[PDB]
């Protein structure tokens, strides 16, 4: 096996497991864990209550390697256009996790590695603002969070 | 317009969800 | 902040990924199938094992002997998967006993003593018998 | 008869036995 991040892989191996099983008897390893597990929950609600709004979205969007950029960047300018809130925000959230199943359901392998690239600066440039003055994800897992 | 159409439900569906859990 | 972000996204999509069956990175495979084992080894083996955690009576002054003499107990005569999985689960379960039991700065102490022992110990034997990547073949 | 042997030694034979399957 790969001998190059040995140490901190096992790290995160042991971190893993453990949060897995104190989540399941209702505790939370870390507020990080906490996060990613509220977000995991909510997309997770979002895509059972509104399912129809996922269906083929890649024959509806026309992807492409070559569009899938514009496209996705499009989208997602339109659903922030007008403000933020939180239940927008699961919704990009549930969005890209969609085109990236889509895509790889289609043969597009490719753009899942690009779509969690193009999430993570969105994220970063135009919904980290909005997140510092709305409480921080910890308010998030506050009004979202079990 | 398929942008669109898309990320005008996604924002009416985000907005009803933040409205019942918070 | 910007590191957390993207924590975050790898997160979810790792998650809506395995959903359907596939798969965001070989780590994420390794995560997944370890919860795997780790609920299917407790699902067939709880009632066997129903007191015997609280039966070690676990206080922060005896938490690292008691772990230890479990673990090398253990592997006293060699290691193979299920004693593997075994052992991750064993950690789970002294965590659980141990914030039930307002010993939360356990948990991180256990944590710490698992890594030590499975990057000294059993990463070895990990090594001969065809990496995390055979036990995912085999578990996942 | 100690606690932390008997609970490891249902580990190995559990684990041995997980293993087989």
């Amino acid at each position: 096996g790969p001998l190059g991040s040995m140490s901190q892989s096992n790290r995160e191996l042991v971190v893993d497991f453990l949060s897995y099983k104190l989540s399941q008897k209702g505790y939370s390893w870390s507020q990080m864990a906490a996060v990613k597990q509220a977000l995991r929950e909510a997309g997770d609600e979002f895509e059972l209550r509104y399912r129809r709004a996922f269906s083929d979205l890649t024959s509806q969007l026309h992807i492409t390697p070559g569009t899938a950029y514009q496209s996705f960047e499009q989208v997602v300018n339109e659903l922030f256009r007008d403000g933020v809130n939180w239940g927008r925000i699961v919704a990009f959230f549930s969005f890209g996790g969609a085109l990236c199943v889509e895509s790889v359901d289609k043969e597009m392998q490719v753009l899942v590695s690009r779509i969690a690239a193009w999430m993570a600066t969105y994220l970063n440039d135009h919904l980290e603002p909005w997140i510092q003055e709305n409480g921080g994800w910890d308010t998030f897992v506050e009004l979202y969070g079990n | 317009r398929p942008e669109i159409r898309i990320a005008q439900e996604l924002r009416r569906x985000g907005d009803e969800f933040n409205a019942t859990y918070a």
